[PDB]
């Protein structure tokens, strides 16, 4: 798990030695664990012959003992099914994808509504996940609307197909400023996060010993990628990984590389030491000057946790959101 | 191979092999090119007998089971009756061939198991008559949705009580961690030897699934995992033909 | 919870975003004011799930159909609103 | 429960209305301490203490997804100890 | 042979049936006549894009209208669970015995699709499973001669 | 032999055919001489990057333009999905028989692929198929001696 | 032996070249003498960490010692994806014929990996390709009787 | 979780009373960590 580094209130935050758990959900096979309730809690999914269900994962550290589900798609289990809010619901819905048409079946929380064949209008052709081995196929929210749209990446350009509810997509768009050479580009360098922070997830490529961002426009195509260069001996390659999460609680994810070679070796690189675009300064030019200052919703609970720990007590976060709060402020007085 | 002949076939009918093959005036001299042919026509009788039978797999919830029992044999929650079982290691629930006990026998007295009867299964109605009268088992899986502690497996024997013609072994199958378990760590088909149940008829007969040391006032083992266990699944594959 | 279906199973939030319940049944009406709307419109009134204010609120459709909706508040002052 | 224009006490039946009655209060407050930090053996005892009562009044309930509720603090404190 | 009816046996009467005609598919004209003019049936999958509840099992068989000379139970296939599924409990192409439906020329002939305990009002049990169904796929692997 | 055409048959007039000659792949110069000189075919699996939907499967024959030695069906490989795809259904390097092109020279003679009924024009059913067709990709396992 | 050189051969030249001692790896001393004296090679695959196209192949062939001590073809293994791939095109200890460098013991002599079309001014293809290459990892599969 | 991907463990299992066992059955190599096996491969059928 997570904990406070230091002293409470520090900044720091490392990790706890792994400890087995005292309650595994059984059941290991043909499952995964997500929130498939859409509750706040993750559900340990299990489908096959006869399982339909899930254990849940209650934020307590506990768990919900087996609950069936009321109704499973038969092609739940689907190649190239894939979980997406199509129904803007914030529950994953699930749906299959060909040129002109989709399949969707909607999250109703406790299992799935009957599914719709979905006709596309005009001459709107999706993109079809996996169909072209050149291309990156995805959702995404590029638009920073809100909602995933579906996106396709390759090396010359992004087109993106507006995600309108109930699998229905809009007309197609072009968001220039994305470019590799065709020869090297390939779709597993390709990533997808908003290292920005303000919703529309910024496009990243990545390079042996060097990372191009490409800031997201707001839907607008991308601006000329920053090229940022990963320190000596810091090599990528095809068994590398990269991941992205705001592991610091700053409310902005880091990137984190990944080398399994040679015992893992990680690495992170931080943008920022803040939000951006969050307002931190006010002047009326009369003399009274604001700052302000943000802290993630997670830090303040490493601190909980953390005072916890020296009372004995085990709390609980019913809250999985790293959402900043205000933390503080001053107001200065340029006379005095 | 006559015994193995008549209960694939689900035919106790089926005859070839006879006395008289050693005549002793003779000496035996060609009892062996008798039995040959007698082999010989079994198998034909077999080829001609033989169809590709439809695979069929039902999956069974036993507390779905237990619950729909008729008011007139007492229907009840078998997540709520274990727990209320392990706890008392004397109590019961259910009633005939459709219940909850610990085991009788001394080995079996700190063990708690279910029984069910494939009569109220009736897995028969789930298709008409016309597409075939015999309708037997072939393969049992188990599934337990239960949790578990850091490194715990989970014990169970599930048999059958009624063996007859069923080979020696396949009256029993053990249960180690669900997820459509079985009672082979490798499950194959053309092992060429019978699995376990297999040739149990769809319409009679009883099965229970043992728990051994699930009585929690003698500190068992079980007791505190089927203190979480909220059904018991089958999966039942069987053909029609 | 996802896109509306721009029918009668919506939910629609007031301005101070919470759900509106219907709050009573429905009836009919031609005039606003003594105004002539030019169709007939049915008018439901909603109360917000969580009170605060009192007031109502009403939604008016064109039962006659070639018009269109509209809503109004009826403010605990006495204020009148009208919406789209 | 509003009932004949009574106020009248309620248990609010299941987890469904159990949610819907402790939801009409959140962001209540219900509890304030003024504590000054400071070297006098004071600092171990507050200025003063306010607390709040909050109630929720059933209303309507027809449309049961979503209950007319309402609420407000049904009663408040005011302790002053000067950190004696 | 293109339609929808429940089955005339006395134990089918609650079971929906579906049918097609090989002959209606054109399948046969999908390729040249240069490939060669032998296209037959090696196997039959079937998928049903409904939704089951917790112990919701399918309940259905495909077969062959006329046995036409094929081997015992070659004239039909069982379905359980829907999603490319198949007769058997292992698909091997290497079995060393006939597959159902081996052999039919995908020219014509009528296949039908058997939904026993379909009849709602008789309380039926599949009956409130096949209100959730969306469509009837077929897989028919076959190949040319 | 590096180029596209309508096919000239009389059941290829509406099908749209690449052709490729071996000997343009330069697949010899991949490795030295001094490596081995026998350089065979041994399998060709295809893909054929396109927007194929779920249940949307595609009819395309890979063949050789010069049939000679090849055991019956060697000389072609048919597609029914293009991810991948082989000649049979189920892939097994120890099937006992020879695989599609195998034993072909890495360098000699000439491929093609056809695209059946793919004329727009004509209602090609694959017209809109290679309309979204934006490469042909083989993929040769192939052995040095 | 502990080196990268290009090669000295007639069509070598291009072709870089990297080479190990298995006495310097001493694997060997990883176990107990007290276990068997006895430490033989059954299979080795490669490992290539590198940034490669959807569709760009890795050119390599890893080589041991004097060839004179092995069956044919067993002094070598072919390399086409660095991904832990074998010189196979299926692997399999069934197979019934022995595994490239089957029975070379663990103890001694000069194991190397050639990857041709590797000069750069040469325009050789993996010239470039490796400069994204981090690492060569071996993979060795070997018993101690 | 001991080690990654390309790490190596180095360890053996053994039973004492081997007196009972086919020679080599008195041992098990290790050296993968994860639910492992003395074989590269591993076959219940396997003659042996």
């Amino acid at each position: 798990s997570a904990q406070r580094l230091g002293e409470i209130g520090s900044d720091a935050v490392t990790w706890e030695k792994m400890q087995p758990l005292s309650v595994i959900p059984s059941l290991q096979s043909n499952a995964s664990l997500v929130d498939i309730n859409g509750d706040g809690q993750l559900d340990w999914v299990i489908t096959g012959p006869g399982l339909r269900g899930y254990h849940s994962q209650r934020p307590d550290g506990s768990w919900t003992r087996f609950t069936p589900l009321n109704a499973l798609p038969v092609e739940y289990t689907h190649p190239r099914a894939q979980l997406a809010d199509l129904m803007g619901a914030g529950l994953s819905d699930l749906v299959l994808i060909g040129p002109k048409s989709v399949r969707l079946y909607a999250n109703t929380r406790d299992g799935f509504a009957k599914g719709k064949d979905v006709v596309q209008s005009g001459d709107i052709t999706l993109p079809v996940p996996g169909a072209d081995p050149r291309k990156l196929v995805a959702f995404s929210d590029v638009l920073g609307s809100g909602q995933a749209h579906l996106v396709e990446v390759s090396a010359t350009k992004v087109t993106c197909w507006p995600n309108l509810g109930r699998g229905r997509f809009g007309q197609p768009i072009t968001l220039p400023g994305f470019s590799q050479p065709a020869t090297e580009f390939n779709p597993a360098q390709v990533y997808l996060a908003d290292l920005d922070g303000s919703g529309p997830t910024d496009l990243i490529y990545v390079h042996t010993n060097r990372l191009d961002i490409f800031l997201n426009k707001s839907g607008n195509g991308f601006a000329e990628p920053v090229t940022l260069r990963f320190p000596e001996g810091l090599r990528f390659d095809h068994t590398c990984q990269l991941q992205m999460a705001d592991v610091q609680g700053l409310g902005v994810a880091s990137l984190i590389l990944s080398v399994p070679h040679m015992s893992p070796h990680h690495w992170r690189c931080d943008l920022t030491n803040m939000k951006p675009w969050l307002l931190n300064e006010m002047n009326n030019n009369m003399g009274v000057h604001h700052t302000l200052r943000y802290r993630s919703s997670s830090q303040f609970w490493l601190d909980e946790k953390a005072a916890a720990l020296t009372t004995g007590q085990t709390p609980v976060c019913y809250l999985p959101f790293p959402i900043h709060t205000l933390w503080q402020t001053e107001t200065e007085d340029e006379i005095s | 191979a006559e015994q193995a002949y008549r209960w694939e076939l689900n035919d106790d009918s089926a005859r070839f092999i006879k006395p008289g093959a050693w005549q002793g005036t003779y000496a035996g001299l060609l009892a062996g090119e008798t039995l040959m042919l007698s082999l010989a026509q079994m198998e034909d009788a077999h080829l001609k007998r033989d169809k590709r039978a439809l695979e069929v797999e039902r999956t069974v919830s036993l507390a779905e089971v237990y619950a729909g029992l008729p008011k007139d044999n007492g229907p009840f929650s078998l997540a709520q009756e274990i727990d209320k079982l392990v706890s008392q290691g004397s109590g019961s629930a259910g009633s005939g061939n459709n219940n909850l006990a610990f085991g009788a026998g001394t080995d079996t007295k700190t063990s708690l198991q279910a029984s069910v009867s494939f009569a109220d299964l009736k897995i028969r109605e789930d298709y008409p008559a016309s597409l075939g009268k015999i309708r037997r088992i072939k393969q049992i899986s188990v599934t337990l949705p239960a949790l578990l502690g850091p490194y715990q497996d989970v014990q169970a024997i599930l048999s059958y009580g009624d063996k007859a013609g069923l080979a020696n072994g396949c009256e029993a199958l053990a249960v180690s961690h669900g997820m459509n378990d079985s009672g082979q760590f490798q499950l194959d088909f053309n092992d060429g030897k019978f699995l376990p149940f297999e040739g149990i008829a769809i319409d009679q007969g009883t099965l229970t699934l043992s728990f051994p040391n699930a009585s929690m006032p003698e500190k068992g083992k079980q007791a505190t995992m089927l203190k979480t266990l909220n059904d018991i699944i089958l999966h039942i594959r069987y053909t029609i033909k | 919870f996802g896109v509306p279906h721009y029918d009668e199973t919506d939910t629609f939030l007031g301005p101070e975003g919470e759900v509106l319940v219907v709050a009573d049944q429905p009836r009919d009406e031609s005039t606003l004011q003594g105004i002539n709307l030019g169709a007939t419109f049915t008018v439901t009134g909603y109360r917000s799930r969580l009170e605060s204010h009192f007031s109502r609120l009403e939604y008016w459709q064109p039962k006659t159909t070639g018009k269109t909706d509209f809503w109004l508040i009826y403010s605990p002052d006495g204020q009148v609103h009208l919406l789209g | 429960t509003w009932q004949d224009n009574k106020d009248v006490p309620l248990t609010p039946e299941d987890d469904n209305s159990r949610y819907w009655f402790n939801r009409a209060l959140k962001g209540q407050l219900l509890r304030s301490e003024l504590y000054g930090l400071d070297d006098s053996t004071n600092k171990h005892v507050p200025y003063t203490v306010t607390e709040f009562r909050s109630q929720v009044r059933r209303l309507q309930h027809t449309d049961s997804r979503y209950p007319v509720l309402w609420s407000s603090v049904v009663e408040s404190r005011n302790y002053h100890y000067e950190r004696i």
